[PDB]
Order: structure tokens, then C-alpha cells, then sequence
């Protein structure tokens, strides 16, 4: 009922525009509302009545409505703007509140960053490899037992500083851990591999 | 707003949630399945006028009682399809000198599953390893807030989650009523 492009991007200090397409029964005859949603946070109302800001919303956000389309504009862009944005409106024909599918805003101009890697042994068996602060958000993970290659590795995901995190886990039996000189977490990012090692 | 109710609900059973609110003129419930968009569930107007998502309308009950500072949602005959973070939402609008006020609950993850709730075992990493729990979520504080990094949970082949937090860790697993220091 309400269509948004899945993604948008902009550059810090600059502007972005996010569109919302509907019909005469919703956007055409009813007010448009816009929401910001940071990952793992409640949506926050940005715009109501097409073009008004609630108190406490930066005037960097503005809205407009053009026939059966609406647009959210963001100026003075910051890395903290990186979020999902949703349009919403009442639909006279469904008698229902409808939401757009949402637009993921990425903020560009982040330098490439090698991952911070921390390998924990099992406490006095599970091996815990933590991979943090990397950009962009792809990592290849590989495990070694001594020198030779139960692995469960999380999909990468966005941190609050807009860099990326992932964790890889290795389940072993206590006897498996004891019968090796070492175990290794090897983390490949942009063709650059760092190995961390722990020893029984 | 403050939201509450079970984070685990069995298939075919009824999801129940409450939000505390003091006032407002429109009250509603919105959900978001993991990694998906927002989906309106229903609204009640100060007039009593009530509207539900048609794809759900047979299963939804919403109620508001402003004298008891509450509004509630029930959703019967749930399936895995109803697994989502549920938000309650209250419209205030132009109140005093303040404009366009709309308050949102923090969001409550409700997992529809016939699997049992299982509390975590906590192991020392520095950090804390929070392993083999169900369902999400687990929260972690230290005593200390700076330099703290809590990672997203892995879903292991066991069907149980584990996560790690890096810098005394205080692990909270509300679905199993477990707090570990
Ligand atoms: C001027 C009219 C105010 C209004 O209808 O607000 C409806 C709010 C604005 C957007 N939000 C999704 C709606 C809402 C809030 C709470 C429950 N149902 C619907």
C-alpha cells in the first residue's frame, strides 16, 4: 500500500531524500507521518501532518507531500542518521494505519577498518572469538586445531558507532581441547587475515 | 511507555501484553518481526472507535482503561508468524507548549515457540560468556558502562542462543527469571 525504496545513501554534511509512494485513499487524502528507527530501538516520530516536527526533532528533518507521494528530507547529515526510516498514513479504504516497507539509510565516507579480534579459551569447553570495529561489514572466519582446519558464526551486524561486529563460537568436548597444543581463530577482512591463538 | 508481558508464547495459545500510560487520545499496537518492517496491529480512539489490521482482525483484542493507566493487547491462536517485537504506542499530539507527542513502548520481543524457557549458564572470559539460553533476549550490565561491548547472540544448532559481553557482569534473562552476577 505504501512503497519506499529499500535503501538510500548520503554523505556527511550533505542531504538525502527518502520517498514514499501511495494512493488517493491514503497519502492522497490523509496526513503523512515519518519515523526514524535505529537498530534495536523504538521508532521515533519525526514528522506529522505531512510537514510538521514534534518537539525535540532536529529541523534537519523535513517532510513534504506531492499528490499521492511523500518525501522525507534530511540535511546536515551525520553518521548517527544511519537508520531505518518509515512512512505511515491512514488508508480510508482499508480503514487502517499502513506503513511503508522502510528505507535503510547508509552514511558514506567511512574509512576502511581492520577488525579488532579477541580469542578466549574455555574457563577452567567453548572457544569464543570476538570480532569488532570493522568496516565494511563482511568477514570470513576460519578455525584451526593446531595447524589443521562445531563452528557457529554470527552474521555480521551494525554496531552503534556504525562499524561492524561478529562472533564465532567453537564447541568442543573437554578432551578435544586438552589433546591439542593450540587452537586458532583466523579472521579475514578485505584479504587481510589476523590469527589469534589460545593454548591448553 | 512501560511495556510488559511474557516473551514466550506457545503455538495456538494467546499472547498478552500491557502498557502503562497516563492519558493520550489514541492507543495502539505495532509489531516488527526480526529483520522486517513495522506492521500495525490495531488502534483505539478516545471515542472508543477501534480498528484492526484485517489480516489479523479475527484474533486481536485491544482494550484501554485510562483510569487504571493501562492499555492491553491479546492475540489468540498465535503461530510462528506472530513472532515479533511488539510496541505499544500512545498519541498525545499538541499538548501544552509541546507538539506532535507520540510515545512508544520500548518494545517487547515475543517468541512463539513450543520449546521450553531455559536460563543461561554464565562463564568467565575480560568478559562474560552467556550460553545456552532460550528465548531472547539476554541483557548485561557491569556493576561501569564505558568500554562495554555486548555482542548479538548466536543461534547454535541446539536451538539455543549464546552471547558474549566484553570490557562483575549482571546477566538478566527475564523469560526464565534468571539474574546471574
Ligand atoms: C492529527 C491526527 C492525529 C492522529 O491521527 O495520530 C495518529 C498517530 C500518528 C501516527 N501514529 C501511527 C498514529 C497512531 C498512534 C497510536 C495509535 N494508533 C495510531
Amino acid at each position: 500500500e505504501l512503497t519506499q525504496p529499500p535503501s538510500a545513501s548520503g554523505t556527511p554534511g550533505q542531504r538525502v531524500t527518502i520517498s514514499c509512494s501511495g494512493s488517493s485513499s491514503n497519502i492522497g487524502s490523509n496526513y503523512v507521518y515519518w519515523y526514524q528507527q535505529l537498530p534495536g530501538t523504538a521508532p521515533k516520530l519525526l514528522i506529522y501532518r505531512n510537514n510538521q516536527r514534534p518537539s525535540g526533532v532536529p529541523d534537519r528533518f523535513s517532510g513534504s507531500k506531492s499528490g499521492t507521494s511523500a518525501s522525507l528530507a534530511i540535511s546536515g547529515l551525520r553518521s548517527e542518521d544511519e537508520a531505518d526510516y518509515y512512512c505511515a498514513a491512514w488508508d480510508d479504504s482499508l480503514s487502517a494505519w499502513v506503513f511503508g516497507g522502510g528505507t535503510q539509510l547508509d552514511i558514506l565516507g567511512q574509512p576502511k577498518a581492520a577488525p579488532s579480534v579477541t580469542l578466549f579459551p574455555p574457563s577452567s569447553a567453548t572457544l569464543v572469538c570476538l570480532i569488532s570495529d570493522f568496516y565494511p561489514g563482511a568477514v570470513t572466519v576460519a578455525w584451526k586445531a593446531d595447524s589443521s582446519p562445531g563452528v557457529e558464526t554470527t552474521t555480521p551486524s551494525k554496531q552503534s558507532n556504525n562499524k561492524y561486529a561478529a562472533s564465532s563460537y567453537l564447541s568442543l568436548t573437554p578432551e578435544q581441547w586438552k589433546s591439542h597444543r593450540s587452537y586458532s581463530c583466523q579472521v579475514t577482512h578485505e584479504g587481510s587475515t589476523v590469527e589469534k591463538t589460545v593454548a591448553p | 511507555l512501560l511495556e510488559s508481558g511474557p516473551g514466550l508464547v506457545k503455538p495456538s495459545e494467546t499472547l498478552s501484553l500491557t502498557c502503562t500510560v497516563s492519558g493520550g487520545s489514541i492507543w495502539g499496537w505495532i509489531r516488527q518481526p526480526p529483520g522486517k518492517g513495522l506492521e500495525w496491529i490495531g488502534s483505539i480512539y478516545s471515542s472508543g472507535s477501534t480498528y484492526y489490521n484485517p489480516s489479523l482482525k479475527s484474533r486481536v483484542t485491544t482494550s484501554v482503561d485510562t483510569s487504571k493507566n493501562q492499555f492491553s493487547l491479546r492475540l489468540s491462536s498465535v503461530t510462528a508468524a506472530d513472532t515479533a517485537v511488539y510496541y505499544c504506542v500512545a498519541w498525545f499530539g499538541d499538548l501544552l507548549s509541546l507538539k506532535g507527542v507520540e510515545l512508544w513502548g520500548q518494545g517487547t520481543l515475543v517468541t512463539v515457540s513450543s520449546a521450553s524457557t531455559k536460563g543461561p549458564s554464565v562463564f568467565p572470559l575480560l568478559g562474560c560468556l552467556v550460553k545456552d539460553y532460550f528465548p531472547e533476549p539476554v541483557t548485561v550490565s557491569w556493576n561501569l558502562t564505558s568500554g562495554v561491548h555486548t555482542f548479538p547472540a548466536v543461534l547454535q544448532s541446539s536451538g539455543l542462543y549464546s552471547l558474549s559481553s566484553v570490557v562483575t557482569c549482571n546477566v538478566d534473562h527475564k523469560p526464565s527469571n534468571t539474574k546471574v552476577d
